[PDB]
């Protein structure tokens, strides 16, 4: 019913949040503002941020520089980063089992190194989801955190990961401790809403709707709970207004708009206003989190 | 996409092969 998150900060029992979406919407912008908010409120607990993009831009949003691993943020101590890569897995590994791989293909090639040399160059599809899955489990493993930020990639990949653990724990179990135990205990926590949560984000044009649609229905096959969504880009202006491109605009979104709220009523629908400049630096985000608790006051409000 | 069908299951090995370092 209320435009806002307040309900979320309140709930301290969360453990995994989530932010995804299509491209060009604020995936990034969104998430890095919320967790500085939450720290702010919490200094006697820690928090931390990671990114599954290929496209690491955080880095950009604060101004700071981040690396493979955890690292600290200057403005504040609460807070961490963290960024994960598919060039540091590989590193590590370089192999023994990869050289079994070779022997299992000539051996079909009968019945019908220079492969090492592959490895340097990479290059593998789905490498980028393989290892951030093993990233991910070392991280998640270690009890120190108290909650931990997403900043997904878009929906078509995301979603893949979510279920590699179902289907990780079935043909384990289905072929066979310690490893079976705790992938066992992520996906149960995933699925419930008391701990774990995801967020959407869209604009006012055509295509928010079948992606939003498609979103909804394949998260409830997985038992994940959706509680709220995530407006962007939204312009200010009325038919009152001089500038023909502002009222232009402004006629193809409200249009939009009315139609999420009517299927969607159920749920926090918030509304963040279009700014001037670009959102760089710690001081622009404490500015662009206060849209999202108290709501901010348009033309036709009331 | 014969020969590209031992590249796809040279690709499919390696998913089955990661899997063990879980
Ligand atoms: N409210 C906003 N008004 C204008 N530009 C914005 C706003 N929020 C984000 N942007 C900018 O839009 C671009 C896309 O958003 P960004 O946060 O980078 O995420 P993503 O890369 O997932 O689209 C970036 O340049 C970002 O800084
Ligand atoms: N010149 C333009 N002015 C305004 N909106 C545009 C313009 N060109 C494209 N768009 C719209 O911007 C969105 C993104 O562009 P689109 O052509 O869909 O490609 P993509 O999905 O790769 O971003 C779509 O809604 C598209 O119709
Ligand atoms: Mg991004
Ligand atoms: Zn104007």
């Amino acid at each position: 019913m209320l435009p806002s998150l307040h309900d979320i900060l309140d709930q301290h029992t969360y453990k995994w949040i989530f932010f995804g979406g299509k491209g060009g919407v604020g995936k990034t912008t969104t998430s890095s503002s919320f967790s500085v908010l939450m720290a702010e409120t919490r200094p006697n607990e820690k928090f931390l941020l990671l990114s599954t993009d290929p496209a690491h831009n955080i880095s950009d949003a604060f101004d700071q520089k981040f690396g493979k691993a955890p690292t600290q943020v200057s403005g504040i101590p609460n807070l961490y980063a963290m960024e994960v890569d598919a060039s540091n897995e590989m590193k590590s590994a370089v192999x023994x089992x990869x050289x079994x791989x070779x022997x299992x293909x000539x051996x079909x090639x009968x019945x019908x190194t220079c492969a090492s040399s592959f490895i340097k160059d990479g290059t593998f599809p789905g490498m980028d989801e393989m290892w951030s899955f093993i990233n991910l489990i070392k991280l998640i493993d270690t009890n120190e955190y108290s909650t931990v930020i997403f900043d997904t990639a878009p929906t078509g990949h995301t979603l893949r990961f979510l279920e590699l653990p179902e289907t990780v724990n079935k043909v384990l179990e289905i072929f066979t401790y310690p490893k079976i135990d705790v992938v066992k205990r992520i996906s149960a926590e995933f699925r419930d809403p008391s701990l774990c949560t995801f967020v959407g984000v869209c604009i006012p044009e055509f295509l928010s709707l079948y992606e939003t649609e498609r979103l909804v229905q394949r998260l409830a096959v997985l038992d994940m709970d959706c509680h709220a969504i995530v407006i962007n880009f939204v312009l200010d202006a009325n038919a009152a207004t001089p500038c023909s491109m502002c009222r232009s605009r402004a006629r193809m979104q409200n249009k939009y708009i009315d139609q999420i709220n009517e299927l969607y009523d159920d749920f926090n629908i918030v509304l963040s206003p279009l700014r001037h400049d670009e959102v760089r630096g710690i001081a622009n985000l404490r500015d662009y989190a206060e849209t999202l608790i108290k709501p901010y006051r348009f033309c036709w409000s009331a | 996409q014969k020969y590209l069908l031992v590249f796809w299951i040279a690709l499919i090995l390696l998913i089955i092969g990661i899997y063990y370092v879980l």
